[PDB]
């Protein structure tokens, strides 16, 4: 009958439910995505929240900077966000403390990773019912963008969408990014045209998304969310290009 | 009714939910381990690269310590705790004894731990059957496996994960002191028999040898193409 | 229905009983039978052991808690084995604190407040031990009944066990007798109150009955296989 | 209805009923009495005698809580014995602490409160035993209390537990305690026992009588023999 | 395809506005329009035996085919007055369950009380329709039942039985017409109310968009 | 099915309907608006009471955590209390970790945190009250909302409690963001009107002004001028 | 359903129904309470009920001594009550350990009541049936009546009541506010006994009351004597 | 005309309408469910038998381990789950130990009996620690060695009850080995017939033919320690069959 409760009890079959059923709760979130490119990373989120009577106190809802180079977009139940960023920012800050040197980018999602493993392990917590994406630069590997599940598998990707609409978002990033060619600046623009496509309104508001991008200038990695003005460039630099290509077809 | 908790005995005394944990280990990848005379090796197969997806991150086979590598088939993340735990053992019997780790020590450290598991109830059975592959003091090869119950037994070669049924009868035959006489036919012999359940060829098996005293070797995947190409010129 | 009400030890019934209680009483029902006796001067258990296979010795039904006290088991074993302990290290704690042997009576005391706790709180089943313990203390010889339900009894005689209720009824019309009997008497008479309870096919056998004596010069004694043998020569046969 | 299950839950109409079913239990008990006259308070309970083998002066269900307080208990027996535990220690601490024989009107309140926990949480089931206390100070007085499973404590000139409590109370009621002395009163507490015990359902009862007064220096104590004997004779001429 | 949901739409709004009307209006209008018919004299009638017809059957006796028999016209005229009752009754309960029945939510795991509301006053109204279904099946047997039994008499004069049964099924006939007006009236009443009171629920179930968890 | 009951268990759908549950139970809640003006914020609620036998002295809807932070509540009236407790605490031990008055975000952050604490295990229930917290801090107006999930969010205005989907849109028509507190005073009041379902009356309505001088609560005679318009 | 049955499971519609379960809980009493608050003084009244001539009546009572200045009235489960009062006088002497001056009313209602809220949160525990009413005279602010209901709510009220006729007793009470004449020491206690006995319809005898009451002039909280009880009753009568 | 409701079966700490206390009933069950052990305890010494039941030819035989040392005086043979069966065994190797430290003594075959049956009855949450399995244990051992009164065979059960036994079965061909066992065993027989009568035993038992590799044999005669008879010595007995 009901093998699906409890999160302790594997099914016949070995499909641990109360887990999967966290991972749907992912799908029902605004949609994050996250490029690679040679330069950079960039994380860019669609705001759901798009009520008049709201403010942008934050620096951002969904971009959180975890640690001097890394950031990370969250996508899911937010109350559980929180309190997992609040566990990363701490993570990070104990390694500081100790080897007094930044955490690699990897050691900082494998821990929190580990955290969620547990929710999943022991009878009384619910599975953390977040999926979130992590961009930083570390000695050792450069720049790199890890995407975790509530499962606590974590993965490393070029490119990814988490949330609503994700797989169209995946379908176009597979044909349009070009491995080993990315910029910056055209990944800003892949990023608007896959988030073109996944939201559902037709003219990105530029009120309805944030893109934070991270570089490493001057030996310093820079987490910096576009400012509206900068984003409203790229919408029009995008309507400007798609109208072109429509023109000349 | 006799199912649905890790602690209730099934009328027929069956424990329902241990059984159920080893299921979800044949969802698994594939995995095949065999002792060579001199060299151990241990084959795993890859599921897709994704494209846009790094492989650096996902590795099945992994090194507990110098003399001690695992390879895992069921739920990832449990593993990576299980392997995690095993490392601290490791290094801990170091500081203890002063002596390196025997690979039955850890298969025993690491079977016990997911015991722990599965005798009460309020934590899950980790859904991971493991092949610890180890060279011992005295230098024989050892093989062992692990399930989620907390057996241990040494295998002379045996493979975990989907297909094991297949490649396990492919092994039994192939098997023989005469394939393990060459380190080259030990790699042959894995390589082969993954082959047998793997939908693609090379591309998609992640093979590692550890020698006698060397630390273990991911195979690059050169390597791995000419092996697989002998194998198919031989075939 | 009613299957409702006897799921846990904490549930009161609609009519006053908590079934659990009831439930774990029957377990001394499934035990073999043992008889206790009293004399003016000495205590005396019968029990008759049963065996898994012939090849399989016979259990033991007969265990010392002191010199002074000991008990005869009827019911699960692993509660008996539980409470024994807990009733020797009682016994020990009082000979080192104030080098008494302890009064029976306090002893019983104690293995009810024990059993009472696992019958009011949720969690641990009720004890499903009856346990049949006799001594001689400064008071005199003592025999007393302790039911899985905590409740405890002072008895001149009592059988607890399978078809028990055929040695209590021999118990009861010989128990004048009791009070001044010479201890083979008693013994002797103990055998007959338990051979009741045995199937008709069956018979008194030294390797089925062990007998425990305690008195005021005998510190409480298992006569087991062997030595049961002057006791049961002197018995007659079924009647 | 899944209301009656648990003590922590409340039946929709605001019954808790698994206390209630507790209080049944006390009924399944053989009636227990406690009079309190000016002297001192006199308990009396019918304990039914169920085999021959069970030895007399034993399975007593009259217990002294402290030297100068006695306690009656009705229902399941098992409980009973481990709150006269709860009260012995609570005597213990009062003298311990506060240096006197505790006050009876205290001890009852203090051993309430215990029952009423049980009653509150859904681990423990409500406690299954209804007693009475008395006790006699020259101070305090002659104070008589009871409490039920549910842990309301309450004083009463005269009280009754047990199977027969609504027979007895009706011939307790008819006896002008306050002015009655204690040597009376244990002829009365024995005719009253008599008249409610059952020849046919139950088969024989043997009195066991207490008593704390003036006259046992208040000092509960079990009647002596004699006071006991003349008192069953008494009793049986009266049934007639 | 849109152009398909709002044809539904407007046949969904079109339904909405007559359940709504039917509530406010028909439905109270009806339940005064039945209690007078229970009122009037004709369905009060004191003498039963004043509702019996004259069936003019010969009787035989020791020394053709009998006169037309007609039905009582009694019976008829009431029975005329109830059947267009009868039938408006199980159309408007028609309206009422379809309406209900579009308003069911799309299936979802949580905030399935406002689905229960709708589907206990389903059951409320399914158990209507099976009584009034009855009612009308009973109005088709009377005819049948009054008819075979006066042909049996006919075909045996001898047996008297047989009048009796005549004049006893009329008799029956009209005891039920006049429970039947008493039920559609009871009827019209019950959906009224259990509609009204539970209308929120029913005319909105899930309610109102909740705040973002997400 | 089962999934309602549980606190600790995804609903298939990913859905915590104990949370959902919990959401409705604020909806129920009496209605409150707040409003953030440019020189302030106005926290406004109905405290309409049973009996005239009620002393409105004794219990206030509004309240003070700190010298510049108040907040107001939509839900079970019980819980409002442990929560604004909680919160006095949390706002004291900042001062004595930094001797400094806690910015507003941060309290709204660490309410929603304790609100989350008591979600994630099965024997407590989550709250049932949601709030909404006005502060001044640097020189600027702030209004935040935590809900019974944990989550906070940061509104210009917004209302809870019953018919806080009208009252959301009568607000949108309504707002300005260019508003002084003397004119949002009077949109709450308005916004408020819109529900009351009785003459609103000094008593009836409980408001707090927050500005650069802090957290003040109008007492009834100043709410009857403002009511007199 | 199954929305009921647990205290933290929240209704479909957010109601916590056990709550609400307790609440009917202090009708199921059968007995009601009011208070009244005067210019200068607050009156508790409640039935006195004796099920039993043998039960002793100075044991049977509502009224309570929280502190020497601070009364109260509980209504609903007997053992309840007994509960709440004591854990109310260790909240008021903790106060005057720690902070030095008596427990202000208010305060002692809120803590009390915040105990409550505790209940309905947790899981094991059961929300306690009883209802509360605290008397007091605060310097500052005067004579205070407040009442904690099982769900935490503490309002203080000019005038209240609890128990099986508490919606009849309210109205009373409120036609006799609004119609505001103050309330001199005989008044509030006349307008007391007025309102219980118009909604029980008891013409009450002095035995059947409990009174208490606190004064600006004696602060302290005092049950009143039968006689004193009875001489308003006459007057009450006498016009 | 069947009644098969059940429903106090899940769940130790409850006592069945009639005080069965199934969950521990169930344990007992399992033991058959697990490969056929034999032990006879003659006067010469006490022999152990089991059968491997070896899945794979791959399996290395060596690593199955049905019999085992608890120390040079005591061996077990366990059949049941194996892994609670670790836990036993190791419970009585330390038990064994402590007794050296404490009394300088070899522990009597009946106290180290005792001493894993202790552990065992603990299942019944009768202490309050949290490292005590909830379940009762699946495995059944058969403890043999020499002692002061000289060749033992004590067997253990899931519910913690230990007896000696002259000879007993334990395993999925218990009831019919024991049956056959009774015909054979006679006090007098010395160890080299009970040697072939136990495995005669096993060869019928067994659905595989008898081979060195699938039976492991061991034997505690008392001058000598335990020992294992070797894949050399197992075939020479096996042949004599």
């Amino acid at each position: 009958r009901r093998y699906d409760s409890r999160t302790t009890i594997f099914s016949p079959e070995g499909r641990l439910y109360q887990v999967e059923y966290a991972m749907e709760a992912i799908g029902h979130a605004g949609t994050c995505l996250g490029i690679l490119a040679n330069d950079g990373v960039l994380l860019a989120a669609e705001r759901r929240n798009i009520h008049k009577l709201l403010d942008e106190v934050f620096f951002s809802e969904k971009i959180y900077k975890l640690n001097e180079d890394m950031a990370c977009s969250v996508a899911g139940i937010t109350s559980d966000a929180n309190v997992l960023t609040n566990e990363l920012r701490l993570i990070a800050q104990r390694y500081l403390l100790q080897y007094q040197e930044p955490i690699p980018c990897e050691q900082l999602v494998t821990a929190l990773c580990d955290i969620k493993q547990a929710y999943t392990q022991f009878g009384g917590k619910r599975p953390f019912g977040v999926s979130l994406l992590y961009i930083g630069w570390d000695k050792h590997y450069g720049f790199q963008l890890y995407q975790s599940d509530p499962s606590g598998n974590y993965g490393g990707w070029k490119a990814t969408c988490i949330g609503n609409n994700s797989a169209a978002a995946v379908s176009m990033l597979k044909q349009d990014y070009k491995e080993g060619e990315m910029t910056l600046k055209s990944a800003l623009a892949l990023a608007i045209k896959v988030l073109n496509k996944t939201m559902d309104v037709s003219k990105l508001s530029a009120e309805k998304v944030e893109i934070a991008t991270l570089t490493r200038e001057n030996g310093k990695t820079v987490i910096r969310v576009l400012k509206q003005k900068e984003v409203e460039q790229l919408i029009k630099k995008h309507e400007e290009e798609e109208a072109k290509a429509e023109r000349e077809k | 009714s006799y199912d649905r908790a890790i602690t209730v005995f099934s009328p027929d005394g069956h424990l329902f939910q241990v059984e159920y944990a080893q299921e979800a280990v044949k969802k698994g990848s594939t995995a095949v381990g065999v002792r060579g005379r001199d060299i151990v090796v241990l084959g795993v197969e890859k599921k897709s690269v994704a494209k846009l997806q790094d492989e650096r991150t996902v590795r099945k086979i992994c090194a507990l310590d110098d003399n001690v590598c695992m390879a895992f088939a069921g739920l990832t993340a449990d593993a990576r705790i299980v392997i995690n735990r095993a490392r601290v053992e490791c290094q801990s019997h170091r500081l203890t004894v002063e002596d390196p780790v025997t690979v039955e020590y850890i298969t025993r450290y690491i079977a016990s731990l997911k015991q722990r598991y599965t005798q009460s109830n309020g934590r899950r059975p980790f859904g991971i059957s493991a092949l610890i592959v180890g060279f011992d003091f005295d230098g024989t090869p050892r093989l062992y496996q692990t399930d989620p119950s907390g057996t241990y037994h040494a295998w002379k070669a045996n493979a975990i994960g989907r297909g094991a049924k297949s490649v396990r009868e492919f092994l039994e035959k192939n098997y023989t002191d005469e394939a393990i006489e060459t380190d080259d036919l030990t790699i042959k012999l894995v390589i082969k028999a993954l082959l047998e359940v793997v939908q693609s060829g090379g591309k998609n098996i992640e093979l590692a040898v550890m020698r006698r005293d060397q630390s273990l070797k991911i195979l690059n995947p050169e390597e791995i193409e000419k092996y697989v190409a002998e194998i198919e010129k031989e075939k | 229905f009613r299957n409702q009400y006897d799921n846990d030890v904490t549930v009161w019934s609609p009519q006053g009983r908590i079934h659990q209680i009831e439930y774990a009483m029957e377990a001394v029902k499934q035990g073999s039978a043992t008889v206790g006796l009293k004399s003016k001067t000495h205590a005396v258990l019968v029990a008759l052991k049963r065996a898994q296979s012939e090849l399989a010795a016979h259990q033991k039904k007969i265990l010392h808690v002191d010199n002074h006290i000991g008990i005869s088991i009827a019911g699960l074993t692993a509660d008996a084995r539980l409470l024994c302990n807990f009733m020797r290290q009682e016994c020990l704690d009082s000979r080192f604190v104030f080098d008494r042997p302890l009064p029976v009576s306090r002893l019983v005391s104690l293995i009810g407040s024990k059993t009472q706790i696992p019958t009011q709180r949720y969690g641990r089943r009720p004890y499903g031990v009856g346990l049949l313990i006799a001594g001689y203390d400064d008071m005199g010889p003592h025999i007393f009944q302790t039911c899985p339900s905590a409740n405890y009894f002072d008895c001149r005689a009592m059988s607890i066990g399978a078809r028990s209720q055929s040695a209590r009824t021999y118990l009861e019309r010989h128990m004048s007798e009791f009070m001044e009997c010479n201890l083979n008497e008693l013994v002797k008479h103990g055998l007959r109150a338990l051979r009741e309870t045995l199937p008709a096919e069956q018979d008194l056998t030294t390797k089925n009955v062990s007998i425990g004596i305690v008195g005021k010069d005998l510190e409480f004694t298992i006569y087991d296989d062997d030595d049961v043998s002057p006791f049961l020569e002197g018995l007659e046969e079924r009647p | 209805t899944g209301y009656d299950l648990s003590a922590s839950t409340f039946s929709p109409d605001g019954r808790v009923f698994q206390v209630e079913y507790a209080m049944k239990a006390v009924e399944n008990s053989s009636t227990a009495i406690g009079i309190r006259c000016k002297d001192g308070v006199v308990f009396g309970v019918e304990k039914l005698v169920l085999s021959k083998l069970y030895e007399e002066g034993s399975n007593k269900r009259l217990f002294n809580v402290d030297r100068h307080v006695g306690m009656a208990v009705a229902g399941l027996l098992a409980d009973a014995r481990s709150l006269a535990d709860i009260a012995r220690e609570e005597a213990s601490n009062f003298r311990s602490n506060f240096g006197y024989n505790i006050p009876l009107k205290h001890l009852a309140d203090r051993v309430a409160m215990y029952v009423h926990a049980y009653t509150l949480y859904s681990a423990v089931r409500p406690f299954g035993c209804s007693f009475m206390l008395g006790s006699y100070s020259v101070n305090d007085g002659a104070q008589l209390y009871m409490i039920d499973p549910s842990g309301v404590s309450y004083g009463y000139w005269g009280c009754a537990i047990g199977k027969a409590r609504q027979a007895a109370k009706t011939e307790i009621e008819k006896l002008q305690m306050k002015e009655m002395t204690c040597r009376d009163i244990v002829k009365e507490v024995a005719k009253i026992i008599y008249i409610v015990h059952d020849e046919v359902k139950d088969k024989a009862f043997e009195l066991e009588l207490s008593w704390v007064g003036e006259l046992t220096n208040g000092r509960h104590e079990i009647v002596p023999k004699d006071i006991r004997e003349e008192a069953e004779k008494y009793a049986k001429e009266s049934l007639k | 395809s849109g152009e398909a949901r709002k044809q539904v739409e407007v046949f969904r709004q079109n339904l909405f506005q007559e359940a709504e009307e039917f509530l406010y209006r028909f439905l109270p209008q009806k339940i005064i329009y039945l209690n007078q018919l229970l009122q009037e004299d004709s369905l009060n009638v004191a003498d039963l035996t004043s509702l019996r017809a004259p069936l003019d059957i010969p009787i035989p006796d020791p020394p053709h085919k009998c006169g037309f028999l007609p039905g009582n016209e009694k019976v008829l005229s009431l029975l005329a007055l109830v059947k267009p009752e009868v039938w408006t009754l199980k159309e408007k309960c028609i309206l009422v369950i379809t309406w209900i029945q579009h308003l069911i939510p799309k299936i979802e795991d949580g905030n399935d009380f406002g689905v229960a509301i709708q589907e206990k006053v389903l059951e409320r109204v399914n158990a209507v329709k099976t009584k009034v279904e009855a009612f009308q099946t009973t109005i088709s047997k009377y005819f049948s039942e009054r008819g075979d039994a006066v042909a049996k008499a006919s075909k045996e004069t001898h047996v008297m039985d047989y009048r009796a049964l005549v004049h006893e099924r009329d008799e029956a006939a009209y005891g039920e017409l006049r429970a039947m007006v008493l039920d559609l009236r009871a009827f019209y009443a019950e959906l009224y109310h259990i509609i009204s009171s539970n209308l929120e629920k029913i005319v909105n179930p899930k309610g109102e968009e909740k705040p973002s968890m997400y | 099915r089962g999934y309602s009951f549980s606190l600790t268990t995804f609903s298939p759908s990913g859905k915590l309907v104990q949370i959902e549950y919990a959401l409705a139970a604020v909806a129920g809640g009496a209605p409150s608006v707040g409003i953030k003006a440019a020189n302030g914020v106005v926290l406004a609620t109905e405290k309409k009471q049973k009996s005239i036998l009620y002393d409105e002295r004794s219990v206030h809807k509004v309240e003070p955590i700190t010298k510049h932070i108040g907040l107001v509540y939509s839900g079970m009236g019980p819980d409002y209390r442990v929560l604004v407790h909680r919160a006095r605490k949390l706002a004291q031990q900042y001062y004595l970790v930094y001797q400094e008055p806690i910015p507003t975000a941060q309290l709204v952050q660490r309410v929603a945190s304790v609100m989350q604490e008591y979600t994630q295990s099965g024997g407590v229930r989550p709250f049932g009250v949601s709030l909404l917290i006005c502060g001044w801090n640097e020189g600027r107006p702030y209004l935040f909302q935590s809900d019974p999930s944990g989550a906070y969010f940061a509104w210009k205005a917004t209302a809870m409690g019953k018919n806080y989907v009208n009252g959301k849109t009568f607000l949108e028509k309504r707002y300005n963001e260019d508003l002084e507190l003397e004119d949002a005073i009077h949109t709450a009041i308005l916004t408020l009107k819109e529900s009351f379902e009785g003459q609103m009356t000094e008593d009836n309505i409980e408001v707090g002004i927050c500005n650069e001088a802090g957290f003040r609560r109008l007492t009834p005679t100043e709410v009857k001028d403002y009511l007199a318009a | 359903a199954g929305f009921d049955r647990h205290i933290t499971i929240f209704s479909p519609e957010g109601r916590l129904y056990q709550v609400e379960y307790a609440f009917k809980a202090i009708n199921q009493g059968g007995l009601t309470s009011v208070a009244v608050r005067g210019k200068d003084c607050a009156v508790i009244v409640t039935q006195k009920k004796v099920p039993d001539k043998l039960l002793d009546s100075s044991t049977v009572t509502h009224l309570f001594k929280i502190t020497e200045n601070i009364g109260c009235v509980m209504t609903g489960m007997t053992a309840d009550s007994r509960s709440q009062v004591q854990r109310a006088r260790y909240e008021a002497a903790n106060w005057k350990y720690k902070y030095g001056y008596e427990i202000p009313v208010d305060m002692l209602c809120k803590r009390i009541a915040d105990i409550s809220q505790v209940y309905t949160q947790n899981a094991e525990m059961r929300p306690l049936g009883c209802c509360m009413i605290l008397i007091g005279i605060d310097e500052e602010q005067g004579p205070q009546v407040y009442k904690c209901d099982p769900a935490g709510y503490y309002c203080g009220f000019k005038a209240t009541a609890a128990g099986v006729k508490q919606t009849e007793s309210t109205s009373f009470l409120e036609k006799k506010v609004k119609k505001k004449f103050d309330w001199t020491f005989e008044q509030t206690v006349e307008t007391a006994i007025t309102c219980l006995s118009t909604v029980l319809s008891i013409d009450f005898k002095p035995s059947e009351i409990e009174v208490g009451v606190v004064t600006v002039e004696n602060p302290k909280f005092r049950i009143l004597t039968e006689a004193e009880i009875d001489a308003h009753l006459v007057a009450l009568a006498e016009r | 005309m069947f009644l098969t409701r059940s429903e106090y079966d899940r769940g130790v700490n409850t006592f069945s309408p009639e005080g069965r206390l199934f969950q521990v009933e169930y344990a007992i069950e399992a033991i058959k469910l697990g490969s056929t052990a034999i032990g006879i305890q003659t006067s010469e010494g006490v022999c152990l038998a089991v059968e491997k039941r070896i899945t794979s030819p791959l399996m290395e035989p060596s690593s199955i381990e049905k019999i085992v040392e608890i120390d040079a005086h005591i061996g077990c043979a366990m059949s049941g789950l194996i892994a609670d069966a670790k836990t036993l065994i190791d419970k009585a190797r330390v038990e064994t130990q402590n007794h050296w430290f404490t009394y300088n003594e070899t522990m009597t075959v009946e106290s180290v009996t005792q001493a894993v049956s202790n552990l065992a009855l603990q299942f019944g949450e009768e202490d309050a620690d949290p490292g005590a399995m909830s379940r009762p244990f699946g495995v059944a051992l058969l403890f043999g060695g020499v002692d002061e009164k000289g060749p033992q065979l004590f067997h253990m059960d899931p519910s913690g009850t230990f007896v000696q036994c002259d000879a007993r079965a334990i395993g999925s061909a218990s009831e019919g080995a024991q049956s056959s066992l009774q015909e054979v065993y006679h006090k007098s027989m010395t160890l080299k017939e009970a040697i072939k009568s136990s495995l005669i035993i096993l060869k019928q038992v067994m659905e595989e033919k008898l081979n060195a590799t699938n039976i492991e044999l061991a034997t505690v005669q008392p001058g000598q320690n335990f020992h294992m008879f070797t894949k050399e010595e197992l075939e020479e007995v096996i042949k004599d069959i």
